[PDB]
């Protein structure tokens, strides 16, 4: 067979300590779930430094935690602008959804509360900027850069999948580089709690799977598809589905077909084969055998699974950091004023927050 | 190129949700 006695047996114990670990980790989830925390800080207790990103999702500012001195990045959200777009229900649960899981590729939510005007999460503070900043400047990752970050995206939805949560997010766009170059997950908007089958049609264009795109009941197998995408676009430095518009994406999505660059290796292309598979009955990470398909698969047959989990792998790449605060790593913003007001607003609809 | 076609598309920026 493949495997001689001494690596079938250590394969073996490892995925089965896999479990183990997952079987705890759902524990200590569910239990935060049920009992969530509320109300850990104040405005008054930052200093607003610059803004971080601006969007339809309201914006998140650099800040300065007075008495201890450490930076954050702080989502702030206009309760009245979330009613009116009819997001009471996704900005409840990315709240308690961050505020429950715990895993070193997941952000952290060290404080929320709220005040008449706004909805505030305070989450530790990511200096390295988003991966589709880094993958466009450099234009594309080589194999071994783009495997040391597909290997924690399969790490982190092995977490998540086994929470019963899906992810339905995942691009670029979306993954931050930490100091010590490793990614951090942060948008949680579109995460549900699914043990089976769920319906809704959202996502982003080049990221979707058929099954969204043809509207079915889908399971957390989109998840993987977006894996091949990610992992493609890191490798290739453009996606496997590009259009001018999106009807002519989906066109080819659903096809069946895809391309490859010529200076992909063949085992890169086997992988993509089977995350790339329109046929749910095919796809990696659909199997009989799960995630396993992926992580033992050639193309990650250097990846040291448990020494990337212990962050113990030197990074690729480390990005540029003068010292904390430091923001040369995103966009520049205009800095709209935090506008608070003398009346309550919408304190029914985010009594729980 | 495929590249070259890339950019020609504009979707080169970043991409939002539907
Ligand atoms: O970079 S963010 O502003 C950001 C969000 C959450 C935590 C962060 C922590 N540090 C820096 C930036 C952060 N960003 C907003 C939506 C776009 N996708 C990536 C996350
Ligand atoms: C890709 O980048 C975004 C936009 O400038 C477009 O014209 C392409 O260059």
């Amino acid at each position: 067979g493949h495997m001689g006695n001494a690596a079938a047996a250590k394969k073996g114990s490892e995925q089965e300590s896999v479990k183990e670990f997952l079987a705890k980790a759902k524990e200590e989830f569910l239990k935060k779930w049920e009992s969530p925390s509320q109300n850990t800080a104040q405005l008054d207790h930052f200093d607003r430094i610059k803004t971080l990103g601006t969007g339809s999702f309201g914006r998140v500012m650099l800040v300065k935690h007075k008495e201890t001195g450490n930076h954050y990045a702080m989502k702030i959200l206009d309760k009245q602008k979330v009613v009116k777009l009819k997001q009471i229900e996704h900005t409840l649960n990315e709240k308690r959804i961050l505020q429950a899981v715990n895993f070193p590729f997941l952000v952290k939510l060290e404080f929320s509360f709220k005040d008449n005007s706004n909805l505030y999460m305070v989450m530790e503070y990511v200096p390295g900027g988003e991966m589709f900043s880094h993958l466009r400047r450099i234009g594309r990752f080589s194999e071994p850069h783009a495997r040391f970050y597909a290997a924690q995206i399969v790490l982190t939805f092995e977490y998540l999948h086994s929470l019963d949560l899906i992810y339905r997010d995942l691009k670029p766009e979306n993954l931050l580089i930490d100091q010590q170059g490793y990614i951090q997950v942060t948008d949680f908007g579109f995460a549900k709690r699914v043990k089976g089958r769920t319906w809704t049609l959202c996502g982003t264009p080049e990221y979707l799977a058929p099954e969204i795109i043809l509207s079915k009941g889908y399971n957390k197998a989109v998840d993987w598809w977006a894996l091949g995408v990610l992992i493609y676009e890191m490798a290739a430095g453009y996606p496997p589905f590009f259009a001018d518009q999106p009807i002519q994406i989906y066109e080819k999505i659903v096809s069946g077909k895809v391309r490859f660059p010529s200076h992909f290796s063949s085992d890169l292309k086997d992988l993509l084969r089977n995350l790339l598979q329109v046929d749910l009955t095919k796809r990696f990470g659909n199997l009989k055998n799960g995630v396993n398909d992926i992580k033992n698969h050639k193309w990650f047959a250097t990846t040291d699974w448990i020494a990337i989990y212990q962050r113990k792998v030197e990074a690729p790449f480390i990005p540029k950091f003068k010292g904390p605060g430091d923001t040369s790593n995103f966009d520049d913003y205009e800095e709209e004023e935090i506008r608070v007001s003398i009346n309550e607003k919408c304190g029914k609809e985010f009594t729980e927050f | 190129t495929t590249y070259a076609d890339f950019i020609a598309s504009g979707r080169t920026g970043r991409r939002d949700a539907i």
